[PDB]
């Protein structure tokens, strides 16, 4: 039938169709994202972090410390 | 994502009912925020998300919409409100654009 | 399951005025809405239609290029955005909930709002 | 809760100029910040944005190998180091501030400079 | 509601030769068109036919096997390629839209483009 | 790889109950997973859908509102919460996975678990 | 982010079977925490995670849930788990919200 | 382990008044802690936020500006200091402690003081 | 998705008109990429999203199609555009998938 | 910008070989990367694809188990650890960038290296 | 983070190429070192940060890897590496925790 | 670059052993110490750690509370005592010194003494 | 940390403007300094900290930057100032390294 | 605020060579000093360091074990005992003082000696 209403039929369903893919879509965009909350993240770790450098920090002040202990 | 709004330029009396209608080339879904620039000063922020109001703002000011059709509404003109307002999108993979900005005038 | 509607009032003509509808008691981001108007003295009369994600819409053929309709699935809300208001828009508009159907067809309205008074007059 | 930048002026074309931004009344290291111009003639235009620790940057596809943007949480300061300058450059610099978001997709610009002017003529 | 056709010029018999055709104005995703071509010191006649997403095409007996006929809804364009012309495809190739009907029988051509010639010879 | 249910066994009506379904040797967070019952005496019947992000949910007429579904896509879990129990859901729950399929259209349920036996009595 | 518990009063006996449902009006993945305080004293922790256990806490507690809909169940009530029940979000970008809390009465 | 706070009583509102909490039995220099609110009528509040070291401070946003939280790593103690203090600000107040997380993404509060009372009449 | 390139060799000279055509078994909508690899080096892309070019490649190539016809046009073919040039189609929920690639030699 | 890849040469079946793949002129912790063979007497192939973190990978249906691939994004390099190769295996191993695509959709390769020989025989 | 490694032993010869596996149950992004036991005495570092090597060791050892997959790749066995390594991580908030052991025998 | 360690021998159960770590050759105050087990039928377990200077140290969860590790940066020496052994805790002990490392994350442990027996039994 | 100054040599007259470009190997965060050696004498410091000005220099030298790259702006170049510029960085556990250094000279 | 070295010269390689530095002005024994070498055709290079009393020195990976840095705080001189020459080590060699900083973090050299001459050649 080449004479049938090639138009989109507004009568159809509208609704949320719950046969869909459920799956990972395997092809996605696997970049950064450049619009991402660009924030503090007020909810990071707020402990110690034991596995920090426990070495000597070379690069540390070498004067005098002129406020220290005045006394015998 | 190139953004315009129209009209260009609104002349409205204090009192009045204004529409500033912002129109995205793509679907920014509703990331969208409105500004306002008023002369020598820098831009301050009056709706974001396209609904939601910044804290301090009048609730006069007021915006709707979705997709690719977004409007701001200022149910009541004041005095204080004649500047230049601008529309900004910043969808998910897209970056910040702005639109070219509509000026109202008094009457 | 409750739907109701807000921003109606009376407007002088040619001016520009934003409806909305609050969904609740349902997942609303999974139905596609209509908008319906009641002018007494006449039956109901179909607005608008929003397919589910805002990716298809149509229009009653009075009404194209004037009216918009846009819905924000995050806040559970419908805009029926009108322009260039005519006296003939005078009516009730309502909100319509598009039940489940398994088929391509679609269903009927099952789920009405009550309907915000939209006036105009000089 | 102040955002006030500096290092504007005219500089011929082919010269480097660099501008900074100071911000004061908040704490500016949990911010990320953004460099918008505003061309006369034209809208604001994005520019470039610094990711809260320095660690991300992203340029408008305009200006990618002439500006660099770095910030500095010590001493609560942006720098947007502008190399080889060209006659188009004539815009003014705003600093933005990213609104806190409940979420991981980003936030509008809150608080606003007031805008350093910056000629690129001979 | 623009229609506008593109990719004409002239080439030899044998070789491949593709067209274009965007619409603006209105929503092109909701229309099947058509493609009719026009002969000098013929009458219309149409060439093939696009069923709104692709899903189905047909064509004139004599260019089947020949031509293809495919659509792009995401740019509003629709892609006529032509494979070994021939002389007697000499002729001004135009777009038609399907106007909308309420039925299941379809409806006239609405909208025509103002067709671009495509001619073969040696 | 395999997937393995807990969670079953006797509870008086109108207790609560929570199921269990880890999975393992695949990766979990990429499938939607499926609760299917098996009453004796009737053949497998549908329960749930979790939508490999917890976003949509789809439940059975006969259980909405009385069993929540909800996954952890880091201790690879399946969780089926329910609630106002009644002597006909005494059945056997599978998990079930949905087979990736090269279409927007799902597929079949093709790992299926050992079952575990929920009974309802007084 | 608002979390509401249901039921607010929940009466049972000893030896019983006891649920208490927590809902968050916005997705909070998986980071959500119990609390038990009995009365003049301070809350302990009972279930981070929303699944693990903290040292300590007898087997009898557990929990489940994801998103926004969220159980902690006791398998065997004994006489001295009769306190107020509590329940904590903390998301990535959200602040520490607690609900309003159940209290659980000798029957 | 052991977590006791002090300092609390009765002030007139607009005053100001200081928390302690002592922390013993563990290395309190490696805790980041919060303070708490338990109004009768309500549920608990969360207060304010120290991060192991004072570099990183938040605060709910009823009370910015007026509370000051601070930790003296030295003496195991921790400070919330109250300025214009009003009738709302009547609750007990607890220290908690963050639990220890193999992840970036902090911890549940596990150990709570006994509290201490803060009334504020006239 | 099976991905067939015809003809597999094709000879034209300088300045001629050249058209490659990629078939595919299966509708791939409007996503797909051809590519150019000259011998011994790795392939360069022209086309993306089977209209678009990619930045830099000069306005001589052209492609078109939709569905599961997709062509490659040439319009004056110049002394280094003679390369083997291969057709990718990545599909929403399909993996990336090569065809075999025409090779376009000196007449 | 600049892709090379390295560690090609001629391994024994059954034995393991890693591949490298350092990124130079870009930031490499931005884009997600791939592998693709070429076999000659025939055409490119997909092997692998990296998520932009690690979180998530994907492999051909024929290189699962075999074939491991992750990425070092402080040293820029990638890393396709290759197992229990076969004479099937040799190829050239080619790295690719994912284009930046304004959608959800990903894009092309459009940064290709220029391939390491890999040789399985004995 | 429970360390695991494959195989458990491993029989080769001088002049084979050895590969030695280590598998993490949860990410420890790059941070990973390989140790050399031989009997009767102390485990010498042998690479650190799973992909650089310590100063003085030969440049037969290599390793490569990130996430929860970590290989140990020997291009020359000599009758020096007949000798247990380990596998340890050290994660960003994680402690120090080891394999057991692959034996490297000789055939 | 010597590292030796010394103290070892037979305690019955419950009795408090102490071991040293003679370090030669380098600056022992500038590293960071770890001590580390080896009990035969299994791989290296991980036990204490020293801060370069005693203000930070952390046990594994089986040892806190018995075993107290300390240095002496005057004479170069460590000093892990134990109190209330038991049967479990047989082993070999290592030194371990942290590389050096241009970050602040640590690093492998470089160099390990020869090892001590300790032998607790009846 | 491999520091790296550009351009090695610039060309300029008395009253230009001179803009020297020092970029780190890594991040040294806000750690770093500026030298001037005239030929024959020891060099003297300009800028610490990378933004701070040492006592007695002039208030031509400006300096700016943080993480890899650094600069430095002299406003008007002046017949003393034409010497070799060096730039150092000590980050925390990093150790003291300097660049090749650049030499303005007199156009 | 002055700083003269000395004791430099030509000797050959394998000797040992004494170097020098007096400075005067300022309060010696209050400042870590430093070595730095200039080698022409290379920039400068650092030596050595000595942490204001002799308690640290730290040396460049190049000359550890044959440079040896030490101070006389009651002459105000520094010493580095050159042992093993190679005809690398031929540079000027400039002492420099650590700027006084209010931190814990360092700071630049602000002063320096005019440099002394050292030559190794046979």
């Amino acid at each position: 039938d080449p004479n049938a209403n090639p138009n989109v039929d507004p009568n159809a369903n509208p609704n949320a169709n719950p046969n869909a893919n459920p799956n990972a879509n395997p092809n996605a965009n696997p970049n950064a994202n450049p619009n991402a909350n660009p924030n503090a993240n007020p909810n990071a770790n707020p402990n110690a972090n034991p596995n920090a450098n426990p070495n000597a920090n070379p690069n540390a002040n070498p004067n005098a410390n002129p406020n220290a202990n005045p006394n015998a | 994502i190139q953004m315009t709004q129209s009209p260009s330029t609104l002349s409205a009396s204090v009192g009045d009912r204004v529409t500033i209608t912002c129109r995205a080339s793509q679907s920014v879904s509703t990331w969208l925020a409105w500004y306002q620039q008023k002369p020598g000063q820098g831009p301050k922020l009056l709706i974001y998300e396209a609904s939601s109001l910044e804290s301090g703002v009048p609730s006069r000011f007021s915006g709707s919409g979705s997709g690719t059709e977004f409007t701001l509404t200022i149910s009541s003109l004041q005095p204080d409100d004649f500047a230049t307002y601008y529309c900004q999108q910043y969808n998910s993979y897209s970056f910040w654009t702005f639109g070219q900005g509509t000026k109202v005038e008094i009457k | 399951v409750q739907l109701v509607e807000s921003g109606g009032g009376v407007v002088q003509p040619g001016r520009s005025l934003t409806l909305s509808c609050a969904a609740s008691g349902f997942t609303f981001s999974n139905y596609g809405m209509h908008w319906v108007r009641q002018t007494p003295g006449k039956g109901l009369a179909w607005v608008a239609i929003i397919w589910y994600d805002g990716s298809k819409t149509y229009y009653e053929d009075s009404v194209k290029g004037r009216f918009t309709i846009s819905r924000d699935n995050s806040k559970n809300t419908l805009y029926l955005q009108m322009n260039s208001l005519r006296v003939d828009d005078t009516a009730v508009y309502y909100c319509a909930r598009v039940r489940h159907s398994s088929s391509r067809h679609g269903s009927a309205f099952d789920l009405w709002g009550q309907g915000t008074l939209v006036t105009v007059s000089s």
